[PDB]
DNA sequence: TTAGGGTTAG
């Protein structure tokens, strides 16, 4: 539930599935040891970067332009 | 409005002594009910009655605009719908009175 | 005390 910054997160290309059919994909890793600065630090939810990330999601949901979800429209009942 | 001031006095001696009797009850005008009053919580249920009673799904989704939508779009097209009643049109023309707090 | 900045092979 908290916010993190993954310093020196590794990216790596993937191209296969478990049954070895082709599929292009992206991997992510963090190697042991702190050399070069590999690490994580919990971010406080008072940090302006977290405000920027919040700001971003404000568009990613209202102006999402994404297809339907919660087809079970009888589910919410708002403040039930 | 319906009976403005300035009328001739209702002289008693005339009203009685007349042979050609004319009086407040000699000839009269008929009247269909002007401006009745409601109790608020009956006005409210008059409204809330006519709403549900008139709500009509087809009549908000006319074809051929219909018959093309996805279900979700169709439902959200229909999930809100006002209505404006103007009581002063009813017969009788319901005046509205209360205290404001 | 340790560590005392610099790429894993996952």
């Amino acid at each position: 539930g908290s916010f993190l910054r993954i310093y020196s997160l590794h990216t790596k290309l993937q191209s296969m599935n478990s049954e070895n059919q082709t599929m292009l994909s992206l991997e992510f890793h963090l190697h042991g040891g702190t050399s070069y600065g590999r690490g994580i630090r919990v971010l406080p939810e008072s940090n302006s970067d977290v405000d920027q990330l919040k700001k971003d999601l404000e568009s990613a949901n209202l102006t999402a332009n994404q297809h339907s979800d919660v087809i079970c429209q009888s589910e919410p009942d708002d403040s039930f | 409005l319906l009976a403005p001031p300035g009328s001739p006095v209702r002289n008693a001696h005339n009203e009685i002594l007349e042979e050609p009797h004319h009086c407040p009850l000699q000839k009269y005008t008929r009247l269909q009910t002007p401006s009745s009053f409601p109790t608020l919580a009956t006005l409210k249920e008059e409204g809330q009655r006519k709403a549900w009673a008139s709500f009509d799904p087809k009549a908000l989704l006319p074809l051929p605009e219909a018959s093309y939508l996805p279900s979700c779009q169709l439902n959200r097209r229909l999930a809100w719908s006002w209505l404006c009643l103007l009581p002063s049109a009813f017969c009788p023309a319901q005046v509205l009175l209360g205290v404001l707090v």
